[PDB]
RNA sequence: CACAAAUCA
RNA sequence: AAAUCUUUCUCCUGAUUUGUGAGUAAAAUUUGG
């Protein structure tokens, strides 16, 4: 009758409170760790048990052999997007008798950042502790044009959309929003899905493209036979040829080919290389200039505030600046949510307009929209003089300096070139 | 030796200081400092900035995160037996449960809804009233926090009443939301390294950098400033009640209650304190008592000083400095071009805490260091080898190992000195996986956890292995818990399976 | 799914059964009624019609699938639903007017808001305070650190012998001689002997701090690791002589003397007088059977002993050496002496940092890092960051702080930045 | 979500 | 007697990363070279 004592005076309590009450009550003793491990030969017996019973039951993890050339660079943040169990997968695991707490803990799509200062030619992602040695997460690709698909600039184009301007293969699919429906085509099966009050209603959620669309839209897959579309141009669009914008795969593992249309590869699960970087942020913005919301770049803070600042900077500026800002807004706005990414239709916010400086952080990159409007990150570099005395260990200022600290002899001063076109717009 | 480092070094190698002194002295010094500040003789506690531009969140529904109101951390539970106040230290879970039992409430949300919707302060909410809750929620209990490097005198920490925590959670969450909506560069959640990178990018346009810290941060943030910010973000009754409790807070030292009207004691309102500055100007990339503002001319520096003073963010003259070739925030120092400053920096040593815990912690530290440009990989390999040799010297006695297996570490009777690169790239005997930073728990951790749990009554019926979809806010009675357990046991029996098999995401994904 | 309707749903599923006994309506807000492993698409589930039912109000749509039938509750005392049976059940079960509580906003202004605001107004408020005048000047120069060290020396001075620091070097006695010397020293000091172990007995305390002075640096610390390991061992093994490869110690518990019923076994918070041996030549010399050695004591509470023991000496030395500049020779008092200095004294300093449980050296290191990084600092205020002598008390922490300042001064002297 | 380890304020 | 209210019979708030989740009985010498 402990329920009548711990929760005296109440007959019903929340699951949180009950679970928190039934937690092991660990205690802290003044004994050191070594003395505790020595006590009663507890660690000795534990080691004996591990070597006699537990050790044989340890799966043999695979060795890592993939390596790439790496160079020391600025202190960047490696953005890992490790996924969690999907809703249906969680249900299936729970009904199979798996631990509820562990499954629920695994049911969370989390974004993590790791400070690493090391960059490779393709700007890949390295393991924990092996960034110095260039141990990439990606495994060796079997077919060449798969690696071409995952690569921004394929070495050998097979003439098809995966790694060049062309049509689709049998191994590629695409999900495109037509009217009020999401059409998924793979090459054999054409399905239509709808967004039904936090759910993704589709004929068969098990479809790989359907699962990918559910993950992209942040919706729970669901079965709904009463879903159909009137016009299905999926055949013609599949048979047509499209231009391939040079960009790394979005964190979701797909590339945009048309307005609200994303191509996916069956074998490639998720992007292994940092989608957004200093040298590719503006190219990424230009590529999605008029492709609707993409939701591929996480912006620190509030997305509404970022869009307000983008719109305020969008009020003035040259057409190219407006296009760049529209592309950035498309990049940061999620897909399918109540967001007005289109800056033309966005209502101007005076409160976000009066601010003297408009800063937005895209994937840890602080971009000043005011500077972007006046042609800084693309046209001309920003120079600030740090001192008039030469410093030790700093290279001379090149003729077209990139971002960084340099020494200038014509002026005899230490300069800090910022927002240099040679870094962002590296034509 | 930390003095002769060519690069930056915080001297973090050795463990933090330890002190068995009673917390009375430090708490008394903190209270005296707060009272002295209240007199307006040394520091400023009066806010002057314009927070009229903060967005109003008063229309948002009152949502309480229950998970944050229950934990094993200590808290002050107050009892009024015979007109005397008795403050006891109990787990926050026990304090919250006792509060909910005193005033009949299924959940904290119901309690706050009832409190907000009373027609009088004396109206009963069970065996208590809002006036009694306010009176009790202002009491705090002092304690000493040590093992903080660079603080020979251990700091003073304070345990708060469950009601105070319940009311402060709402305001803190909404203040963080307002910070996200208003801050020029959001940092309330970014880590130290992310803040350093953002600062390195932000201050690229100005010649000088002001690496500053705030002194007496908790004592300089009056209840008036907190209520000002809360009213700016529209808290109404919650903000008023919290400010009333803060202004009337009492701290129990030894056996006497001491009034501490000034300041906020603990960092319970770090988000609100940060908003007190971020709401008045956008020139500071700061969170709590850490800002990285930059300037070009002395006039801009004077403007920065005025802004800091007006927002009760008193500059720390002892620690604040000006740099032109670097910038440091949250102990992370970066060059003006973004490169991490050469040197050990925040790298810390691993005290001997177990034959395999020490090796695992050394591996984790070395991986963190090599990932950045702290040291080349071969240096990390050499350091790991030296640490393995030291562990062999320390833990290779019969009281720690009776084995002679070759694959075992030299510190457990074996002859294997694993290479750091071999360990990191899963190129070791499965016995060494636990030693990996991302491997499973070592034998030492399991033994220590068992010893800790094996020290002590009567346990409630278990409620583990729940549906991953059932929200944790649903109400369960004793009969409901029994029925849930019976149903789960019957389902397992029908499947012919014992207690639920543990789930590991890594293995499942590997076999997928 | 809103908890507001939970109670309401409970009224709906009022002992309704189907299939001769099975409950018909399963509430989504009830854990026992909930069907495991099924997503929730409504306030309750009807098995007979296999349909999800959700409840709404006028002009308050709820996020649910279109397939979920909505029992819209009109402003008037009427319930309208697409399904006739559900509407009839709504009319029947909801006989007593169930007014759903309105959602409470964060900005809710309670009836006592004005009263609490008045009470707060009548309470004390702070005063403005002064605006500091900040003068930005160059960081402290070598002269300032020299002044700090000179002030420390003048105020406290130096000890005649290194005291326990001398225990970092071999005492020149074999294991048997060391054990005999330690046991006879304990016996001479009238230490109580019980169960084959030594216990130190005390009756009254002066309640005043012990004398503070700076410990001169021994030549080297070959036994730093051994001494720290012995200290770690002595956390629980107290009252008996603990031996090592090249040295030995004796941790005598210090326990109160009641006189008849006195503490016999040490408890969690019993302090230890750690006794160690070093080469003779100081006032602490002890002789027995022709064996002479300097016996040095150190009083440690359990936390200090654990902290000192857990430290690793070799690894810290190597990590520091990874990016260290050429350490200069220093004299017995941490002063640059090229002619007759010893570099090994630096090891001793490190050992001191390990023995100093207050770790004031960490504070000095942080301040020196700021100094090296800084270009301009507040006048007369940044310099007042090395004055940590008021933060610590004891011979060991005082010596550690003094030698941290000496290291800073030496860095500014030989390797200017 | 809870516990444990490291770091930061 | 010393690192002197101790030798007397618990450590707050928030954040980043990582790993685990029905595994159940006193006390500091027993037992670390
Ligand atoms: N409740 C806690 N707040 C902390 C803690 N550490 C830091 N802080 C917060 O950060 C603030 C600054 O504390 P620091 O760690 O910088 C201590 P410092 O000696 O530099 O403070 P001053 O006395 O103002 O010089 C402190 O007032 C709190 O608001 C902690 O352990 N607990
Ligand atoms: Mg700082
Ligand atoms: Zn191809
Ligand atoms: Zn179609
Ligand atoms: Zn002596």
């Amino acid at each position: 009758s402990q329920f009548g004592k711990s929760f005296k005076g109440r007959t019903e309590v929340t699951i949180t409170e009950y679970r928190s009450h039934t937690v092991k009550d660990v205690h802290r003793s003044l004994l050191t760790a070594d003395k505790s491990l020595r006590k009663s030969f507890c660690f000795r017996n534990a080691l004996n048990q591990f070597l006699d019973k537990d050790l044989p039951l340890l799966p043999i993890r695979p060795k890592l052999e993939s390596r790439v050339a790496v160079k020391k660079s600025k202190l960047r943040s490696q953005l890992s997007f490790r996924p969690g169990l999907t809703q249906e997968e969680a249900i299936d695991l729970y009904n199979k008798g798996y631990d509820g707490d562990s499954v629920s803990g695994a049911l969370q799509d989390r974004v993590v950042n790791e400070p690493v200062a090391y960059s490779s030619a393709d700007n890949d992602k390295f393991h924990r502790g092996l960034a110095a040695l260039g141990y990439t997460l990606a495994d060796r690709a079997f077919d060449t044009c798969e690696s071409g698909f995952v690569r921004a600039i394929p070495t050998t184009p097979c003439g098809f959309i995966c790694c060049g301007p062309g049509s689709f293969k049998d191994s590629l699919g695409f999900v495109i929003k037509i009217g009020e429906f999401w059409h998924m085509y793979d090459g054999f099966q054409h399905f239509v899905a709808v967004e039904d009050a936090k759910f993704l209603a589709s004929k068969s959620p098990s479809f790989w493209l359907a699962k990918r669309l559910a993950k992209r839209l942040n919706l729970v897959p669901k079965e709904d036979p009463s879903v159909a579309a009137a016009e299905c141009p999926c055949k013609k669009v599949w048979e047509a040829s499209f231009a391939r914008a040079p960009t790394a795969l979005d964190p979701f593992g797909g590339r945009a080919f048309c307005d609200q249309g994303w191509v996916y590869h069956r074998d490639v699960g998720y992007a292994t290389a940092n989608h957004i970087s200093q040298e590719t942020l503006f190219q990424q913005a230009l590529s999605v200039r008029n492709l609707g919301p993409q939701g591929s770049a996480n912006v620190s803070g509030s997305i509404h505030t970022a869009l307000d600042r983008l719109r305020a900077a969008y009020s003035r500026g040259t057409p190219a600046s407006r296009s760049i800002l529209q592309g950035l807004a498309n990049l940061i706005t999620p897909v399918g949510e109540n967001f007005e990414c289109d800056l033309d239709k966005r209502k101007l916010n005076i409160k976000a307009l009066r601010s003297p400086e408009r800063y937005i952080t895209i994937e840890g990159l602080v971009v000043n929209l005011d500077d972007v409007v006046r042609g800084f990150y693309l046209d001309k570099a920003k120079v600030t003089v740090l001192s008039r005395s030469k410093w030790m260990g700093y290279e001379d200022l090149p003729q077209k300096p990139p971002n960084g600290t340099f020494y200038c002899r014509k002026r005899k001063a230490m300069l800090l070139i910022s927002c240099s076109p040679g870094t962002y717009a590296k034509k | 030796m930390w003095a002769f480092q060519e690069g930056v070094c915080k001297g973090n190698l050795l463990s933090g200081p330890t002190s068995m002194k009673a917390p009375d002295s430090a708490a008394r010094e903190s209270i005296d400092r707060a009272s002295e500040i209240m007199t307006g003789k040394s520091y400023n506690a009066v806010h002057t900035g314009d927070l009229s531009k903060l967005p109003n969140q008063g229309e948002s529904p009152l949502r309480i995160v229950d998970s944050d109101l229950y934990s094993e951390r200590s808290c002050c539970w107050v009892i009024e037996k015979e007109g005397r106040v008795v403050c006891k230290s109990t787990t926050l879970t026990r304090g919250m449960t006792s509060l909910l039992n005193t005033t009949k409430c299924s959940s904290p949300s119901e309690l706050i809804c009832k409190v907000l919707t009373v027609e009088s302060l004396s109206e009963k909410i069970g065996d208590t009233s809002v006036e009694e809750l306010l009176s009790h929620g202002r009491y705090f209990k002092c304690a000493l926090r040590d093992q903080e490097r660079g603080k020979p005198k251990s700091r003073a920490i304070f345990l708060s009443h469950p009601f105070f925590r319940l009311l402060s959670s709402v305001v803190e969450t909404h203040a963080r939301s307002v910070l996200s909506k208003v801050s020029a560069v959001y940092t309330a959640t970014a880590s130290a390294e992310q803040r350093a990178m953002m600062a390195a990018q932000v201050v690229e346009s100005r010649k000088h950098v002001l690496n500053g810290d705030c002194t007496k941060y908790n004592e300089a943030i009056d209840a008036d400033t907190l209520l000002k910010v809360w009213d700016a973000i529209g808290m109404g009754s919650i903000g008023v009640m919290l400010a009333y409790m803060v202004r009337r807070k009492c701290v129990l030292i030894k056996d006497t209650l001491v009034e501490c009207p000034g300041g906020m004691l603990m960092g319970m309102f770090n988000a609100t304190a940060t908003l007190a500055l971020q709401g008045t100007t956008d020139r500071f990339l700061s969170f709590s008592d850490d800002f990285i503002t930059s300037f070009n001319s002395p006039a801009e520096l004077r403007e920065i000083e005025d802004l800091l003073f007006a927002s009760c963010h008193n500059l720390s003259l002892k620690k604040s400095y000006i740099s032109v070739a670097s910038l440091e925030i949250n102990s992370c120092t970066l060059t003006r071009d973004g490169d991490l400053a050469t040197g050990l920096g925040c790298t810390a040593g691993v005290p001997f805490r177990g034959p395999l815990v020490t090796l695992k912690q050394t591996a984790a530290m070395l991986s963190g260091a090599v990932d950045s440009g702290v040291m080349p990989f071969h240096s990390a390999e050499r350091l790991f080898q030296i640490k393995q040799q030291e562990c062999a010297y320390r833990y290779n006695n019969p009281t720690y190992t009776t084995r002679n297996e070759d694959f075992l570490p030299t510190c457990l009777g074996g002859k294997t000195v694993i290479s750091f690169q071999s360990l990191l790239t899963w190129d070791c005997h499965p016995f060494w996986y636990q030693v990996h930073p991302d491997g499973p728990d070592t034998i030492d951790q399991k033994v220590l956890s068992v010893l800790a749990s094996k020290t002590r009554r009567t346990r409630l019926e278990a409620l583990s292995d729940l549906d991953p979809l059932v929200p944790h806010r649903l109400l369960v009675s004793e009969s409901d818990v029994s029925k849930i357990r019976a149903a789960r046991q019957a389902h397992l029996k029908s499947l012919g399976l014992e207690q639920p098999t543990n789930f590991n995401y890594a293995i499942y994904k590997a076999v997928q | 799914m809103d908890s507001r309707f939970a109670q309401l749903t409970g009224v709906f599923c009022d002992d309704f059964t189907y299939s001769e006994g099975s409950r018909r309506f399963l509430s989504s807000y009830s854990t026992v009624e909930r069907r495991p492993g099924v997503p929730v698409e409504g306030d309750c589930y009807d098995c007979l019609k296999n349909k999800w039912i959700a409840f709404e109000l006028e002009g308050q749509p709820r996020k649910f699938p279109k397939a979920t039938v909505r029992c819209i509750l009109n402003n008037d005392a009427t319930y309208v639903c697409s399904e006739q049976e559900y509407q009839q059940i709504c009319k029947v079960q909801f006989k007593d007017y169930l007014e759903i509580d309105g959602v409470v906003k964060v900005g809710h202004k309670a009836s006592y808001d004005a009263e609490l605001r008045e009470r707060l107004l009548e309470l004390p408020h702070p005063k403005s305070g002064p605006k500091p005048r900040i003068e930005w000047v160059a960081p402290p120069r070598l002269a300032d650190i020299s002044k700090e060290t000179a002030e420390l020396k003048r105020q406290y001075g130096f000890f005649e012998c290194s005291k326990f620091l001398a225990c970092g070097e071999e005492c020149g006695l074999d294991q048997e001689a060391r054990e005999l010397i330690l046991n006879e020293y304990a016996r001479d000091r009238e230490f109580e002997f019980r169960n084959g172990g030594w216990i130190q007995r005390y009756t009254v305390a002066s309640h005043k701090p012990a004398t503070q002075k700076i410990l001169p640096l021994p030549a080297s610390a070959p036994l730093a690791r051994e001494l720290l390991m012995l200290i770690a061992r002595s956390t629980t093994q107290a009252g008996k002589v603990l031996h090592s490869d090249n040295t030995s110690i004796l941790a005598v518990p210090v326990m109160r003397d009641s006189g008849k019923h006195s503490k016999r076994r040490p408890t969690a918070s019993t302090h230890h007088l750690v006794v160690g041996l070093s080469k003779p030549g100081c006032e602490h010399d002890f002789e027995f059977d022709g064996y002479r050695a300097a016996v040095h004591v150190m009083h440690l509470d359990p936390k200090q002993s654990a902290n000192i023991g857990e430290q690793d000496f070799v690894s810290t030395r190597e990590i520091y050496k990874l990016d260290m500049l050429e350490l200069p020779p220093i004299s017995r008092k941490g002063d640059l002496d090229r002619a007759s200095g010893l570099e090994t004294r630096w090891d001793v300093i490190l050992l001191l940092e390990c023995l100093d449980s207050t770790r004031v050296s960490q504070a000095v290191a942080q301040h020196f890092n700021r100094h090296r990084l800084a270009l301009s600092v507040c006048k007369d205020e940044f310099r007042k960051g090395y004055q940590l002598a008021s933060e610590i008390r004891g011979t060991i922490p005082l010596s550690s702080l003094y030698y941290s300042l000496c290291a800073v001064r030496l860095r500014m002297t030989v390797h200017p930045f």
